[PDB]
């Protein structure tokens, strides 16, 4: 435990890093997480929306 | 652009429309910009024949 200073910057790159990555798999009030399923499920007008 | 079509097609006749008269007769882009006019022509369209 004595090396905690350097294990911290790391720690929190990491989780950084992996928050980033994680926030692709929400809505955000749309319909589906993955576009491709709105861009061949829905008609333009409200697939651009 | 003047023309003469069904009654139940008129609502085909926009912007980001899909539909038998929209996809093989008459194609609006999706930014258009104008105006759509239509009236019923049942008086001078129509023949007993």
């Amino acid at each position: 435990s004595a090396l905690g200073k350097l294990q911290d910057v790391v720690n929190q790159n990491a989780q950084a890093l992996n928050t980033l990555v994680k926030q692709l798999s929400s809505n955000f009030g749309a319909i589906s997480s993955v576009l491709n399923d709105i861009l061949s499920r829905l008609d333009p007008p409200e697939a651009e929306v | 652009d003047s023309f003469v079509i069904r009654g139940d097609e008129v609502r085909q006749i926009a912007p980001g429309q899909t539909g038998k008269i929209a996809d093989y007769n008459y194609k609006l882009p999706d930014d258009f910009t104008g105006c759509v006019i239509a009236w019923n022509s049942n008086n001078l369209d129509s023949k007993v024949g």
